[PDB]
DNA sequence: CAGTCCCTGTTCGGGCGCCG
DNA sequence: GGTCGGCGCCCGAACAGGGACTG
């Protein structure tokens, strides 16, 4: 066997493991046929090689046929492998995207035929790698190979396939420094400023040293005419776009169409601005069975049917221009949901994309705003490795009102104000200081860790008094109950003494939105009233009324 | 030529695992510079995704400070070296350093790289560099020498550093000098004239040895934050009231505090707007829990095994408290920070100017960096706190969440 | 007193999307 | 007819750590 160009990586197992002992699963007679072409083929050209009974592991192999095309593609179920193989560490770290390409005079793409097939393995490694290949009789004992280049279906593969890679092109790009080529796997976009007269010729001459390698670029997969295929999206000279999407339109759903169909609308969103998958993604929660079906909710068709209509009209990204900013834009959808779209010229998108996470169980707007605004800038990083300017639905003396007063830490970068309704607002605050001429309320409640029995109420300074009993409930829940009580019984102004540290944490961080029915009911009140002072005492030390109406509830 | 020490790593575990976080491009080009020369000087050397283990990696400006500085987030690494830089070659700490009118911090990282690193250990101090819209894979690279940030390059590097500085502690015995990580602490009670002439004579006795920069303490200003009590002529029976729940918390640190004569006069359901006359008992009982205040606490003292832990509280107007303590309720000290950079417009500025004088501070009493309780959220902190860090070193670290109780910590 | 449990937040496993 | 790595989203279950009450 030949010594390949390109330097090998040196792969150990894992210590204390053996190799694989799988049998052959039973393989399809079109599938038989285009193994033996193939391997047959691959020993020819010196990447596989045939083995006797001194190699005593054996794992699966099957195939798959290509996208728009007749060949094959020879893949290896090293699923066992993989457990004994040594950890690596990827050096993919994410993906390119179209909104991070910068207008270049010429653009070229080249991909390259059967890539792994062209990077060698370990010599010490190639023992494992043992397959058979079974033959058009179950009685014929049937060819084993081993494999002498990198696998497909063994964990190691892309990470040495990109680092070989990468070591290729570094001598290609220290002589030419001004040519931009993206490096995905062995997908090469190459772009550059320089006239289309040198540029093919520099294209040739990577060509030409790639060849030096083993590394062939086919002139079938070679691109030189907009629009250029790369990533799955359409390269134009001025925009971009996602290659066609299509929804399914399935008339009985199920639990995996709807997966199939969120992932799709999240893909989309990159592009399309305004895709909401909240209601859709209200269909997996609690479910068990993927071919389970489930019928959609009026929410659910309605959010369907927009996103449908959305994706009727075409849209397209514009390209980065390093000289003017960058601004990102974001809107209030529905309830939990927002949308973004980061661009330099007014409409000329870049990307768009949305954010929906619920974090926490009580929430504001402003809250969320704080989340998007991070999930935009660490995603502009990535693709821009800078910052964006933002454009904000929220007043400037409400953010300031919010982050001012708040115990935590928090921060939003360099925003202005924008007036697109609806606007982020805080919808009720507290006093910092007790009001004069206001009923003094001091609240209280308690239960029973067994019984689930408990009261909550409130005593007054001008003697108004209130005690309930409350079934199936907890220590917390009645004590948010005593200060809801004090809320509906007293004026639009009110001072609410309480010593529970639990409700108090959570009415300061002024929520607007919560998954409790109880402090819902306490932001409504807290809305309708003008002026509210909390305040808080310990328990159990005889305190104004806060050890009257403790004694009340102590059943 | 020289020889290596040899590092193992803590019995029972393994290297580092850490993902690597993305870089603004003002910082990748910053490091694609600093390693491509590092690597024609051969401190580093690229390598391959043989490697399993990775450490973050970033970069820096001091204060005041235009060229940028390659900083590895070695924290993890550190962890799983721990029996190394204390049991084998553990550095001692003066106790005299925080006792000096001033004290310089010197950059000396760049001597690390004199000493070549163990053959064996290269392999755990692996980093990988980013790109902007991952137009390339990652670029990954392993130390050939000391490498900075990391507790195990002052530790092998100390003897030859006790060598170097002898000729200097000779001439000047009464100047104490305290190594930390890639920092070395100078400290004298001379005038500050003939003191940063001193430092002079130190950075020329370094530069002939194969090695800069100069930040200014003063240990002997550092004023700690006591638990204060208003002083009202006028009460109300809200003002009695937080009175009240402030001795109550206060109470856990000072066992004689006492709120019997002050909760009596919260007998009634009264308004919380309602003026309250203090009683004769209650003014005493008020004016000797001032003078326990003043007491420091019974039973408190550093305790070398035990770690340190930070807390800190945000206080509105630029004011942040904070805390250090190894045991609850047992301070070794307090303190309030106030108008530091980014006030009244930038809290996690704040946070991260706060977290960096707290952790000097720490370095030059104890040797020891304590682990922080943030006031913040987590993605909060981890989108922003790398643009305003100005440091060598990186202290440990935890997100907290506690409503503001009673203003134990600031009037 | 340590033992729970009521509550909340985090981490991770697993499905789809997309790329090679 | 079911391989690998990367990144993104959505979900629930498992994990965990603090607060108030109780033997
Ligand atoms: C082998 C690498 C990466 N790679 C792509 N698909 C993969 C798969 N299913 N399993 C494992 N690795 C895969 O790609 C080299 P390729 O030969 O240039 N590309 C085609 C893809 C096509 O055109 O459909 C192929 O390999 O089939
Ligand atoms: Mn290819
Ligand atoms: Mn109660």
């Amino acid at each position: 066997v030949p010594i390949s160009p390109i330097e090998t990586v040196p792969v150990k197992l894992k210590p204390g493991m053996d190799g694989p002992k799988v049998k052959q699963w039973p393989l399809t007679e079109e599938k038989i046929k285009a193994l033996v072409e193939i391997c047959t083929e691959m020993e020819k050209e010196g990447k596989i090689s045939k083995i006797g009974p001194e190699n005593p592991y054996n794992t699966p192999v099957f195939a798959i046929k290509k996208k728009d095309s007749t060949k094959w593609r020879k893949l290896v179920d090293f699923r066992e492998l993989n457990k004994r193989t040594q950890d690596f560490w990827e050096v993919q770290l994410g993906i390119p995207h179209p909104a991070g390409l910068k207008k270049k005079k010429s653009v070229t793409v080249l991909d390259v035929g059967d890539a792994y097939f062209s990077v060698p393995l370990d010599e010490d490694f190639r023992k494992y790698t043992a397959f058979t290949i079974p033959s058009i009789n179950n009685e014929t004992p049937g060819i084993r190979y081993q494999y002498n280049v990198l696998p497909q279906g063994w964990k190691g593969s892309p990470a040495i396939f990109q680092s070989s890679m990468t070591k290729i092109l570094e001598p290609f790009k220290k002589q030419n420094p001004d040519i931009v080529i993206y490096q995905y796997m062995d997908d090469l976009y190459v772009g550059s400023d320089l006239e289309i007269g040198q540029h093919r010729t520099k294209i040739e001459e990577l060509r030409q040293h790639l060849l030096r390698w083993g590394l062939t670029t086919p002139d079938k997969k070679h691109q030189k005419e907009p629009p250029f295929l790369w990533m799955g999206y359409e390269l134009h000279p001025d925009k971009w776009t996602v290659q066609p999407i299509v929804l399914p339109e399935k008339d009985s759903w199920t639990v995996n169409d709807i997966c199939k169909l969120v992932g799709k609308l999240n893909w989309a969103s990159q592009i399309y601005p305004g895709i909401k998958v909240r209601q859709l993604s209200k269909l997996l929660r609690g479910t068990k069975a993927l071919t389970e079906v489930i019928p959609l909710t009026e929410e659910a068709e309605l959010e369907l049917a927009e996103n449908r209509e959305i994706l009727k009209e075409p849209v397209h990204g514009v390209y980065y221009d390093p000289s003017k900013d960058l601004i990102a834009e974001i809107q209030k959808q529905g309830q939990g949901q927002w949308t973004y779209q980061i661009y330099q010229e007014p409409f000329k998108n870049l990307k768009t994309g949305k954010y929906a996470r619920m974090r926490g169980a009580h929430t504001n707007d402003v809250k969320q705003l704080t989340e998007a605004v991070q999930k935009i800038t660490t995603e502009s990083i990535v693709i821009w490795g800078k910052t964006p300017k933002f454009k904000l639905p929220i007043q400037k003396e409400t953010w300031e009102t919010w982050w001012t007063e708040y115990w935590q830490a928090t921060w939003i970068p360099e925003w202005e104000f924008v007036n697109t309704p609806p606007l982020v607002k805080l919808w009720y605050q507290l006093e910092k200081e007790p009001i004069v001429g206001a009923e003094t309320f001091y609240v209280d409640g308690a239960a029973n860790r067994e019984t689930k029995l408990g009261k909550a109420g409130y005593v007054t300074n001008k003697g108004r008094q209130k005690v309930v009993p409350l079934t199936n409930t907890t220590n917390q829940k009645t004590e948010l109950q005593a200060i809801y009580l004090a809320l509906q019984d007293s004026g639009l102004e009110v001072n609410i003494v309480t010593n529970s540290q639990y409700a108090l944490g959570i009415i300061q961080a002024q929520p607007d939105k919560s998954e409790s029915e109880l402090v819902n009911q306490i932001i409504e009140q807290l809305i309708k009233k003008e002026k509210v002072y909390l305040a808080w005492v310990p328990a159990h030390k005889g305190i104004g009324g806060n050890e009257q109406v403790d004694k009340l509830v102590s059943a | 030529p020289i020889e290596t020490v040899p590092v193992k790593l803590k019995p029972g575990m393994d290297g580092p695992k850490v993902k690597q976080w993305p870089l603004t491009e003002e910082k990748i080009k910053a490091l694609v510079e600093i390693c491509t020369e590092m690597e024609k000087e051969g401190k580093i050397s690229k390598i391959g995704p043989e490697n399993p283990y990775n450490t973050p990696v970033f970069a820096i400006k001091k204060k005041d400070s235009t060229k940028w500085r390659k900083l590895v987030d070695f924290r993890e690494l550190n962890k799983r070296t721990q029996d190394f830089w204390e049991v084998q070659l553990g550095i001692p700490h003066p106790a005299g350093l925080k006792k000096k009118k001033s004290v310089t911090v010197l950059d000396v990282g760049d001597a690390y790289f004199s000493v070549p690193l163990d053959e064996d250990f290269r392999k755990y101090t692996a980093f990988t560099i980013p790109s902007i819209n991952n137009e390339t894979p990652g670029i990954r690279y392993q130390y050939n020498v000391l490498p900075q940030g990391w507790k195990g390059s002052p530790a092998i590097f100390q003897s030859s550093m006790t060598k170097i500085l002898e000729p200097f502690k000779k001439q000047n015995p009464d100047i104490v000098i305290y190594q930390y990580m890639d920092d070395l602490y100078v400290g004298s009670d001379l005038e500050i004239g003939q003191h940063r002439t001193k430092i002079e004579e130190l950075r020329q006795h370094l530069l002939r040895w194969g090695l800069w920069m100069g930040y200014e303490l003063h240990p002997d200003k550092w004023t700690v934050q006591p638990i204060v009590l208003p002083e009202k002529d006028s009460w109300t029976v809200n003002d009695i009231q937080k009175l009240v729940g402030k001795l109550n918390w206060a109470s856990q640190i000072y066992p004689g505090i006492k709120v019997r004569q002050l909760s009596k006069l919260l007998r009634g359901t009264k308004a919380l707007t309602e003026v309250i006359p203090l009683t004769e008992e209650a003014e005493l009982e008020l004016a000797e829990n001032r003078e326990i205040l003043k007491e420091p606490v019974h039973g408190v003292y550093y305790d070398p095994s035990k770690d340190l832990i930070a807390e800190i509280q945000k206080q509105g107007q630029g004011q942040w408290t904070y805390q250090i303590y190894q045991e609850p309720f047992k301070n070794l000290k307090t303190g309030k920070y106030a108008r530091m950079r980014g006030a009244h417009t930038n809290d996690v500025k704040q946070l991260t100017e706060a977290v960096q004088k707290i952790t000097t501070e720490s370095i030059v009493i104890w040797g020891k960096t304590p682990k922080f309780k943030l006031p913040i959220q987590k993605e909060t902190w981890e989108t922003w706190w790398t643009e305003y860090w100005q440091a060598t070193w990186i202290p440990e670290w935890e997100f907290v969440n506690t409503p503001p109780l009673v203003k134990l910590w600031y009037q």
